[PDB]
Order: C-alpha cells, then structure tokens, then sequence
C-alpha cells in the first residue's frame, strides 16, 4: 500500500557478524530516509539518514545502501556489539510534507554475545526466610541455548538475559526459575528447556 | 492589523 | 472549475496622435493566478512593460493591469498577448482607439 | 459614511517546493494600504499608501511575524486539502482567505467577515453570528468538525469584533483627508460611422471613483437593453476607472436618444446626448 | 533534552487524561505520537509555534494545547480501552526535514476498574555456595512478585550508590496466571559480583522497585491498603 514496510520483524545476530536490516517503500515522492534507534525505557534517536540522490552513506559501522529504481534500502551493522541490541525504525519523508515522518513497523535486533569460556551450570540460591519460594539459577551458558517455559503453572521461569562485567571484560547469560511447591527442585527445574548435556549440577 | 489563524484545515 | 481571463486593450486617456498616453491591458476574472501577459507593437514585444501586483475580486477570481508609456500614431498597431491554462494558444486582442 | 477593512490572503502551492507562495493584501475602504509577498527579495509587510508610512518599525516587524506564521498555516492546510479531495502535490492548488469587518455610518460594527476558498470555489465561511460555520462540500465538514471542537470561531470573533474594529478606527484618523473621496464621472458622447444609413453613438464615462457605476441609453423615456453594447468597468491606472455604452442608431434621429450615468458622489444622475461640432 | 513525566499513567474509563511534554530548547514544532506493541509510531497531532494541526483520522479522539513554547500537552476527553498505548512526544527546531528529538514516552493503560491494582513483593536471594566454589563470581537474584499493572522500574543499589555494572533485568514482566486475563505480574533481576565482594560484610546490597499505580487524588473504597505510587525494597549484606 502507500506505507513503509520493514523486514524482518525480529533479528538475532552473533557478536561481530554483519546484521542486515531491510526497508521497502512504494511512493516515489519519498526522498529523505532517516533511521531511528530506541533502547528500553528510552525514545527513538536519529542514528543515520540518506537522501534519494545518494546510493550509499557510511557512518562508522553503520551503513545505508539505497536503491531508487527498486524502491528498497538496507541498514548494515558490520561489527555487531551487544550494545546495538535495540529497536530500529526506518522513516520516509516527501517534499510535500517534509515535517512528517512515515515510520515502518520496526526491527528488534538482538546481538548475541560471544562467550570465550562457557561453563553451563544450574545453582540453588538460599532463601532469605521472608519468602516460601526457592530460587534456581541457570547461568554462564552459551547464547545458542534457548530457555523454555515450565509444564507446571505453579513453577515460574524467566527468559534468557545478558549482564556485562566491564572490569573483568566478561559477559554471561542467566535464567531464573522459582516455585513455592515442596516437590520443586533445581535438578528438575529446567527439564522442559533444552539445556546442554555438560551442565554442572552440584552434589 | 492582520489576524493569525488558529487550527489548520 | 478554472475560469478564462477577460481581456481589454485600451488607453488611459482618449488617444491623440503625437500626445503621450498609457497603453493598458486589463485581465480579470481568471483562476488559477498563473498568467502570461505581453504588450505588442506591430507584432513585436515591448520591453518597458509595467504591471500591477496580484489581487483577487470578491468572487475569488484574480485580476491585474499591464501598462506601458506610449505615444499613439496612425501607422503603428498595438495589441495585448495573454496566455492561461483555460486557453489552447496565447490570445492576441488588438487595440481600438474608438473602443 | 460607511467604512470597511479587509485582508485578502492567497496561497498557491508550488510542486517540488516545501513552502507555497503566500500573498496577503490589506484593504481600507476597498483600497490597498499594506501588502506581503513571499516571492519578494526581503519578504516583509510594506505600505501601499503614503499615509501608512506613519507607522513605526515596531508595527511592521509585528505584522511580518503574523504573515510568517500564516505562511506555514496555509502550507499545512494545503496538504490537508490534498488528502480530503484525493489530489497530487505535483499539481498547483490555490487557497484563498477573505477576513475583516465593515463599519456603519456611526463608526460601529455592522458585520464580521471570514471566508475561505479552495480552487476558486467556496470552502468554509463563518456566519453573520460569528459562532456557527457554513461548509459546502463533505471535505469542508471535516474542517468544521475540527474548528468547532477547538473553538476557532471564538478566536475569530474576538478579532473581528475587537482588534479589527479598534485598528480600523485609528487607520481612518491617520488618513481621512485622502480616504473619503468620490470622483464624479466626466461623460461625453462620441460619433462613429457604421454600415449603411446607421451610426454608433458611444457614451463614455471617465475619471470616476469608486468603480460602482451604471450607464443607460433610452429612446422616448424607455430604457434600451439586449441591443445596447456595453463594456466592463476598467481601471485607468492613476487610481480612477473607465466605462462606455454604445448603441447602433439611424442618422438623423440620433438627437432623440439620450444617455444617463448613475454614480455615487453625484447630486443627481447626469443626463447628456451627442453634440454636433 | 525532551522531558516526559510520569513514565507510566493509570486511568479509569470515561475519566479525562492529560499528558504534559517539556522541551526547554526553543523549538518551533512539537509532535505527539501513539505507539502500540509491534506497530509503527502513528502521528496524532503537532504544534508549530501556536498553530495546531490534527490528523483527519484521529482529531475526534485527541486534543492539544500550547501555552508557551516549552510546554505542550495532549488531552483525552473520555478514556477507553482503545487508548491503551505508549505516547511519544517529539520536538524539532523547524517544520521540515531537521531531526525530531523524542522524549522517554508515557505508557498509558486504561481499565474498567482500579480494584485489581496491587503493590509488588520485593525479596532478595543470597548467592549460591556452589557458585562461589565453581566460579570466581557470585550472583544476587532480586524477585518482585504479585504486582498490577505492568508499570515497574527496577534498580540495583550497592553501598548507597546506583550500579548498572553486572545488572541483568527482564525487558518485560512475566504473568503469574497467564491462562486468565487481569493477572498479576512478576519480574526478576540479577547482580553478578566477585566472590571476595560478597564474602566481605562491609559491602551493602539493595534492590529497589519503583511501582507506578494510584495517585494522591485517586479514588479508593476497598478495605485493603491503597496501592499508591510507592517504593518496595529488600536488603542483604553478606556471609563470610
């Protein structure tokens, strides 16, 4: 239609790999194409833009490749970092209404960090006696591993999240699972999730 | 003296 | 709908050979505002042509007057050439001292 | 007697350009006093009357800021009109405005005016009450719905009843010597030879202000119409107007035909006929 | 530099909603957008200097006022479930191609009743003994449970100062009972530090959760404590 189409809806790229973020339009009247980047709890900010007259614009790692004939443009992040993991919006503007920006659906990029020495393990955190729930932690696993939800409704489990320890230049993935039920244990906590076979379980 | 219009069409 | 201009070629004062006057070309009742007006002397364009700035009537139709300083003579022929989107080619209206 | 102040605004969209051509023309007693043009080297309000030079530079800067704001109002409105009528920006579109007030003989507000037009056709117009709106097309009803919710009519009423009247009062006091003038027409009948035993008598009317005039040709006290060839009232250039009325009559009975001119600032309608030299 | 407060707004159906936006940059244009999940930010209306322009497909739903260049507000007459979206405010120094500086935004959820509003239950969990033995690190897990709506802001505090280093928090909170609607939410946070840092009793660890719910002028009739905009925290020092 007379809108701005953005593909893919979500993209998962490894640290260092080149991430291609496509954007297509139908109206030939569009001549200005800016890209906006928004982080969680923050509004979109101008990253890099391009005009109809230019076919390529580079700003460090970020590069926009534009094709006026095919009416398509793409954003390239040659050296992907976990700090780039944000939502990207492709806007289009015409001379008629230069003040207005027609944004695309968006692309949620997720740069998976490279783990130098992976040590997958499931640990049990001791209760603070204030709560009846026991907390289980699956940490230091590779980004290839996917965390799945528990079959039991009473057992709550959170998805894979990354932390950065700059002072030690170390990054690690973590997953939290908890339940107040007595039959719940750390060994049978992440049973539904396809966890590595070399996962460390303490005796 | 001329007048300034408020809301647009 | 677009409106065709109303052309009138005349002099400021009654035409008298040897006596100085002003040749006027009044184009009114046209829409849109875009118009091409040129005053002619024996088929040739006049360089010293002045015009009144764009104005529109109560019925939203545009109007402007094109004037030049001239000395009328029995031999010389004057006319006004106007062009609008409502026309197919520029319209040339001859100047009559009796009208 | 009666007075009036108007502001004839125009906005012609230019394809391939961001801003349109905005021309605001101010009038006092159907005569130009202020003018703005975006096409000008330095776009700002300029006086078109010698008595208007009395205003300080503070006033011109205040009015230029109004026009610069209006230039953008018409720019966004022109884009909104494209969406309503489903048109293209690649074509030229005109948007015109007629706003002001007309005062009575007692220097009091008689009526308030606010009229809009798109493509030379009536779009939206503020009613005599200055509270309700008149919408022609279904597109103009969207504008009416928007302006009724934001209360645009209330803001226009405040100017039309207040500021528009307040400023006109001081404009009349600044140049009453040249504003109140009614130039009486100079009439003369000219002889012209025509086909066979027929002649054309052209009754001329020159040097009159305002343009509102009437030319009549009659035989035995009976007005002649659909046979009398008249011309549209045309400006001379110096600030006065011209008009003529011709009729094909037989030679010999030409003295029976009489011409009458009806114009304001004349004690009684001028009656005249052809004089043989 | 564009400011938007509060970050989260809670309103009842029919009641009027008013969102303010500050810029303090002397910008001529100030835009208002509507952002729905996995959808493009739709332009609602904008204010150039003192001139207002509302989009033809949304003018009936939204109104706007601008007293001064710095402040521009978005007004909603009668609130309804269809308005439940984020409202982003942008500002530009011109009415053209120049950069649009967006604010942090305001997440608005409008419901039939304010009965299901609950404050969070924050509890810190001391790192695993096996984690300190196997790896040179220790992970602290914070747990916020039984809160409604989704409106929460988690923060980690070490020795009185806020830290972002080794902090991992879920982007969206998990549903306690996802099978049925009008369900309470749960959020988890992770704080990874060195083994020596946790074993030291001098070091202090605190988990702060900024809850957004009812206001000072909000209606309440129930016997249960008012779920007003409050701060719930959990403390832990360490074990040698």
């Amino acid at each position: 239609q007379q809108q701005v189409r953005q593909s893919p809806q979500s993209l998962t790229v490894w640290e260092g790999e080149t991430a291609i973020l496509n954007c297509s339009y139908e109206d030939s009247t569009f001549n200005y194409f800016p890209w906006y980047q928004q982080f969680p709890g923050e509004g979109p900010a101008l990253l890099i833009s391009i005009r109809s007259v230019s076919d390529k614009k580079e700003d460090g790692r970020f590069t926009i490749f534009f094709n006026k004939r095919e009416k398509k443009l793409s954003l390239h992040i040659t050296d992907s970092q976990p700090g780039d993991s944000a939502t990207y919006f492709c806007a289009a503007s015409e001379t008629s209404g230069s003040w207005q920006l027609i944004f695309g659906s968006g692309t949620t990029v997720s740069v998976s960090p490279n783990i130098q020495n992976p040590d997958p393990a499931v640990y049990q955190l001791r209760d603070s006696k204030s709560s009846d729930k026991s907390v289980c932690l699956f940490t230091d696993f590779d980004s290839q591993t996917n965390v799945s939800q528990s079959k039991d409704s009473d057992v709550y489990i959170t998805d894979k999240c990354v932390l950065d320890m700059r002072s030690m230049d170390f990054k690690s993935n973590s997953a939290v699972a908890w339940s107040n039920k007595s039959d719940f244990a750390c060994a049978n906590a992440f049973n539904n999730s396809i966890i590595p076979e070399d996962t460390f379980f303490p005796s | 003296a001329s007048n300034e219009n408020m809301e647009t069409m | 709908i677009q409106r065709t201009p109303k052309i009138q070629v005349y002099s400021r004062h009654p035409a008298e050979n040897g006596k100085s006057n002003f040749l006027n070309c009044y184009v009114s009742g046209f829409h849109p505002s875009d118009i091409e007006v040129d005053l002619l002397k024996n088929g040739e364009r006049i360089e010293k042509v002045e015009h009144s700035d764009l104005s529109f009537s109560k019925d939203w139709s545009f109007y402007l007057l094109y004037y030049t300083e001239f000395t009328p003579t029995e031999k010389d022929e004057y006319a006004c050439r106007v062009n609008h989107v409502t026309l197919s080619q520029p319209k040339i209206v001859k100047w009559d001292r009796d009208m | 007697g009666p007075h009036s102040m108007r502001y004839f605004e125009t906005a012609v969209s230019r394809p391939g350009l961001e801003e349109p051509r905005y021309i605001s023309v101010g009038y006092v007693d159907n005569k130009e006093f202020v003018r703005f043009d975006s096409d000008a080297e330095n776009p700002r309000y300029e006086p078109r009357a010698p008595w208007m030079e009395q205003e300080g530079p503070e006033y011109w800067e205040r009015e230029t800021q109004k026009a610069k704001g209006q230039e953008q109002w018409f720019r966004v409105s022109l884009r909104n009109l494209l969406g309503y009528y489903n048109q293209s920006a690649g074509g030229s579109h005109t948007l015109q405005q007629m706003s002001g007030c007309d005062l009575g003989s007692d220097w009091r507000l008689l009526r308030g005016y606010l009229q809009f037009a798109y493509e030379g056709r009536d779009y939206i117009a503020l009613n005599e009450d200055l509270k309700t709106w008149t919408a022609a097309d279904m597109a103009a009803q969207i504008t009416r719905r928007k302006w009724e919710q934001s209360g645009a009519a209330e803001h226009y009423k405040a100017y039309l009843e207040g500021e528009c009247v307040e400023w006109l009062h001081r404009y009349l006091k600044n140049g009453n010597a040249t504003l109140l003038r009614t130039d009486s027409p100079k009439a003369h009948v000219t002889h012209h030879p025509r086909s066979k035993g027929e002649v054309t008598l052209r009754c001329w009317a020159l040097g009159f202000y305002p343009a509102d005039i009437t030319l009549t040709w009659q035989l035995n006290g009976e007005e002649l119409t659909q046979d009398m060839e008249l011309v549209e009232t045309r400006p001379a250039g110096d600030g006065t107007f011209q008009k003529w009325a011709s009729v094909v009559v037989p030679l010999g009975k030409e003295q029976n035909y009489t011409c009458r001119v009806y114009h304001e600032g004349l004690p009684e309608p001028l009656t005249l006929r052809w004089e043989p030299p | 530099t564009v400011k938007q407060n509060p970050r989260y707004k809670l309103a009842r159906v029919g009641k009027p909603v008013n969102l303010i936006c500050s810029q303090t940059m002397n910008h001529d244009t100030m835009y208002w957008y509507q952002k729905k999940p996995n959808q493009a930010p739709k332009l609602l209306l904008f204010y150039y200097d003192k001139i207002l322009n509302r989009e033809a497909d949304t003018f009936e739903k939204f109104q706007s006022s601008r007293p001064n260049n710095s402040f521009c507000s978005l007004y909603i007459g009668s609130a309804g479930l269809e308005y439940s979206a984020m409202y982003l405010c942008a500002s530009s120094r011109d009415l053209g191609r120049d950069t649009q500086y967006f604010g942090p935004g305001t997440r608005l959820t409008v419901l039939e009743d304010l009965k299901n509003v609950f404050p969070p239950e924050v509890a810190v969990f001391e790192p695993s003994e096996a984690e300190i033995s196997h790896t040179q690190k220790a992970t602290l897990v914070c747990l916020a449970t039984g809160f409604y709506p989704d409106h929460v802001e988690l923060s980690w505090w070490v020795n009185g100062k806020e830290v972002h280093s080794g902090v991992c928090t879920d982007p969206q909170p998990l549903k306690e009972q996802p099978a049925l609607n009008d369900s309470r939410y749960a959020l988890s946070s992770r704080l990874r530090v060195s083994a020596t840092f946790w074993q030291n009793p001098r070091n202090h660890f605190r988990c702060q959760v900024q809850f957004y719910g009812l206001s000072e002028n909000d209606e309440w009739t129930q016997d249960r404590a008012k779920p007003v905009t409050q701060i719930v925290s959990a403390e832990a020092w360490g074990r040698a």
